[PDB]
RNA sequence: AUCAUGACAGGUUAAUCUUUGAAUGCAAAUUGCGCUAAACUCGAUCGAGAAGCAUGGGUGUGACAGUACUACA
RNA sequence: GUAUAGUAUUAUGCUUAC
RNA sequence: GGAUACUUUGAGAGUAGUGUCUUAAGGGGGUGGUAUGUCCCAUCCAAGGCUAAAUAACGUGAGAGACCGAUAGAUUACAAG
RNA sequence: GUAGUCUGCCAUACGCAGGAAGACCCGCUGAACUGAAGCAUCUCAUUAAGCGGAGGAAAAGAAACUAACUAGGAUUCCCUUAGUAAAGGCGAUCGAAAAGGGAACAGCCCAACGUCUUAAUCCCGAGGGAAAUGUAGUCGGUUCACCUAUUGCACUGGUC
């Protein structure tokens, strides 16, 4: 960046919509705990290699 | 008849009338390409000894192949491990040149299913072989009770697993004897003797 | 579905229809040919199962 | 400039010369005049075979056939296309010489196509001729023997071998 | 009966041999016959058909061949 | 090697262990062989589902000149003198078979009246 | 939504079927650069969308090339 | 493959193979 | 088919295959496990094609157990490739 | 000049090929660790990896086969023959077949050659095309015996 091609702008869009906490409903829906979003990250600690 | 004497005459290929005939044939087979195509067959009476019969869909081919045999392959002539495989050159092909000949044509022509082969020429470069094929989605094929079966799609591409009459050569399925007894196929015998059977009662 | 049975209606019963109008089936089952050329007989084999067909019998007590 | 195919045909055709041409193979290059060739035609003409669509609801006309007509010795005469495989007509003439049947060798293959209705024959022989004719017939019969009475003297032992250029003759005088 | 009894297939043979005439080795052998040295002829024929009793069959033909040209010549 | 054990003849140098075969199929192929010929003897009827007959056969070498076991089939010689037609007689349920022709004339005796033991009480439907 | 004009997390079959991939209009680390008789559909004769257009080989159909063979001029 | 001189083989021409 | 070279076999003066050169006969040819010629006897007719069933199954999809019981059992009993 | 053919190349109409998967199956290519208490032939092994190609199974298959008898009779597999005959720095090791018992059992047809059949054949759907450089058909003739209809593939849910 910047100069991104549009598909590596495709990816980085999907890298940070997907990066959130989990919803709160889920939890009282299936009542299972300790489920953790998978795709998150932090910038600085993890880099993506994409 | 009449294919009683072109049998005759092809039997004495070493002879003043016939080796002239060849020659400018095979003057005719250098300038042209490797793989092409003929509209008829150069011998009518051999091509229907192998199975040719002169309808639509019913499909020959000349291709050549270079004589000698094959050298194996090493990066830079180098040979590793035990000594007694340390050759390059004395090599031979387990394949007869005929299997490589139909083999090659098999590449280039999937779609087309191979009858059988037969030869034509030579000189000291290349051997020259003529493979009938077929294509079996053509109506005139697709009908007829003596050649349907190889609209069967058991009999996709032969010439890749030898089972064409060069084929069957190489394989040595052509002999019924004492010396032929170990070869269903090599293979399938080698392992029926060397499973290790462990029966239920012992 | 109103286009498509009416769309059928005119190129049914004739020799070669669209592609979206034909049955999905498999790549196998259409490339298989149809069961009475694999299964018609030779002139020679025909005339002989005159006579030669798989005819019933038994045997008395 | 000359497209490799028109190339081929014509070394092809220059080759053939420039060889010492076996006997057998060579004995095919000589042929009916166009005298006696025009005649011999009308014969075949009125003997013409039947397309479809003519038939209702004479003439012997290929290679295999030809040779049943020949080995029963039923045939009168036999016709030849000049060109060709060369290797299925080749004998056509060793069996008529052997068994006393006269026999043509005629031009153009194309033409015994023409006359028979398809585009090539290589062969024609004619077993029982016609009352109505056969006087015709008589003529034809001592025109080709008389005719190629020229020829299979010679060409036994002949060899129709080295034509040797212009430019090569030029080079030798030197 | 069931047999062949070649008539058709052997006259064949005959007007193709007239016609094609002897093969370079065949020539070469009836050279040494024409020598008189058909011991030396007879293992030329077994370097190049291979057997014992290809070869005499061969000389068997081949001899008639040339006592042929002694009633001609 | 130790001791006065006979010699260490065992044939497993080659990687055997990989190359098992172990039979715990047998009870369950008895099965699909057994239900195959059920599923047979049902679509073969009314013919009977034993046959077809065969002959009754001398064994060859000398260790079993005695015995005497069953063929592969009928010659076209003793079809034709019990009174059958060799062709047609493999659709009357008698396997049927050319190239034998040694069989001299005391097991001929034996066959032709097997053969009209058959044909006695053969009948169609 | 209830004795049915039939609830929905049920099970099939048929539609619809985004960008791709053998990937196939030509390319590709690019949302790059094309082409088309009618019909289709909006758009007011003429634009657009929709849908087409790959290579190889088979049979048929047509066209072109040749001082290749031949007859009649 | 081929044409010609000489001792089946040596010599130097031919081109259409290559 | 023969000579020779290589690979291959229990096949041994070659079991099979392949390269190179060479190359038959057809009132005849193959086989009969020691090379070679030779005389008998026996048994088949190569160099083209099709063909169900019995048989195989460390892949994929959908009842049984003297097996394991969360450091075990599959890498994974759970938002695990 | 035109009218046939032969050969080549281009354009087009209609169905076909590719890719996935690869335990089993078919055809090639091809190791070494290891064992021989070293090591080079040999062994591991005509194995692993590599390349090419099929099917629900594949491949094989109707005698140029065994045998030496009181004779068997396509192919495949299981038991035995047999750790034998044989192979082998005759060391290490390696190693079949006929017969016998059993599962299953089914035979067919091109080529040419009948020195005959006026292509009698096939594709396309009124007629065009392929084919005589060869498609299709029982060798011909007398005379007694006899056979006459079935055979493959396909088969569905619910209630108590």
């Amino acid at each position: 960046a910047a100069h991104k091609t549009l598909r590596t702008k495709r990816i980085l869009c999907k890298a940070m919509k997907v990066n959130r906490p989990m919803p709160q409903f889920i939890r009282q829906m299936t009542g299972v705990r300790h489920i953790r979003n998978p795709l998150t990250r932090h910038w600085r600690r993890r880099k993506m290699n994409i | 008849g009449a294919f009683t004497y072109l049998r005759e005459l092809y039997t004495k290929k070493q002879s003043e009338v016939m080796r002239f005939i060849l020659r400018l044939r095979c003057w005719e087979y250098r300038q042209l390409p490797e793989l092409v195509r003929l509209t008829h067959p150069s011998r009518p009476d051999k091509a229907r000894r192998m199975g040719y019969k002169a309808k639509q869909g019913m499909v020959v081919y000349r291709i050549r192949v270079r004589k000698g045999s094959r050298r194996r392959v090493a990066s830079k002539n180098r040979q590793y491990g035990k000594p007694r495989t340390h050759h390059i050159y004395k090599l031979t092909p387990s394949l007869n040149l005929q299997a490589i000949a139909e083999q090659k044509a098999g590449k280039q022509l999937p779609s087309l299913r191979l009858l059988n082969s037969y030869w034509v020429n030579q000189d000291g470069a290349f051997k020259y072989f003529e493979c009938i094929f077929v294509d079996p989605v053509h109506p005139a094929i697709q009908h007829d009770a003596k050649l349907n079966w190889i609209c069967d799609s058991v009999h996709t591409r032969r010439e890749a697993r030898g089972l064409t009459a060069a084929g069957r050569k190489h394989r040595g399925l052509s002999g019924v004897g004492h010396g032929f007894r170990h070869l269903p196929s090599r293979y399938a015998d080698w392992k029926v003797r060397n499973v290790f059977k462990l029966r239920r009662w012992r | 579905v109103s286009q498509r049975k009416a769309l059928q209606e005119k190129y049914a019963k004739a020799k070669l229809v669209p592609i979206d109008l034909r049955k999905h089936q498999e790549k196998s089952l259409r490339n298989k040919l149809a069961p009475k050329y694999a299964n018609k007989l030779t002139a020679q084999e025909s005339r002989r199962h005159k006579c030669l067909f798989e005819r019933k019998f038994a045997l008395k007590a | 400039r000359f497209p490799k195919y028109v190339q081929l045909q014509r070394q092809k055709r220059i080759l053939m010369k420039r060889l010492k041409v076996p006997p057998p193979v060579n004995h095919f290059n000589h042929t009916l005049g166009k005298d006696a060739a025009v005649a011999l035609f009308k014969f075949l003409e009125k003997y013409r075979p039947e397309t479809k669509t003519e038939k209702k609801q004479a003439l012997v006309q290929g290679v295999k056939n030809v040779t049943a007509a020949i080995e029963s010795k039923k045939a009168q005469l036999v016709i030849i296309a000049h060109d060709v495989p060369i290797e299925l007509v080749i004998w056509m003439p060793a069996l008529c010489r052997n068994l006393e049947i006269p026999y043509c060798i005629v031009k153009s293959k194309s033409r015994l196509g023409q006359i028979v209705g398809m585009k090539t024959c290589s062969c024609v022989a004619l077993a029982e001729v016609k009352p109505e004719d056969r006087a015709a017939f008589t003529k034809i019969v001592d025109s080709v023997n008389s005719g190629f009475l020229a020829h299979y003297k010679e060409e036994m032992h002949q060899w129709g071998g080295g034509e040797l250029s212009e430019k090569t003759i030029e080079k030798l005088k030197a | 009966g069931l047999h062949s009894s070649g008539k058709r297939v052997n006259f064949a043979r005959k007007i193709v041999h007239e016609l094609v005439g002897w093969q370079p080795y065949e020539r070469h052998t009836m050279d040494l016959i024409k020598i008189e040295r058909r011991r030396a002829a007879r293992q030329f024929l077994k370097k190049r058909l291979g057997t014992h009793r290809r070869a005499m069959k061969k000389l068997n033909t081949l001899e008639e061949v040339v006592q042929e040209e002694s009633l001609h010549h | 090697v130790a001791k006065n054990n006979q010699i260490p003849n065992d044939h497993l140098r080659k990687y055997w262990y990989h190359r098992v075969k172990t039979f715990f199929d047998d009870p369950a192929r008895a099965q699909r062989r057994r239900n195959a010929r059920n599923l047979r003897a049902k679509k073969i009827a009314p013919r009977p589902a034993e046959g077809p007959l065969r002959p009754i056969v001398r064994c060859p070498t000398v260790r079993y000149n005695m015995k005497t076991r069953l063929g592969r089939g009928f010659t076209p010689k003793e079809l034709v003198a019990a009174g059958f037609d060799p062709a047609l007689a493999r659709f009357q349920g008698i396997a049927v078979d050319a190239r034998r022709a040694h069989s001299k004339d005391a097991m001929v005796k034996q066959n032709v009246e097997r053969l009209q033991a058959y044909k006695a009480r053969l009948i169609k439907v």
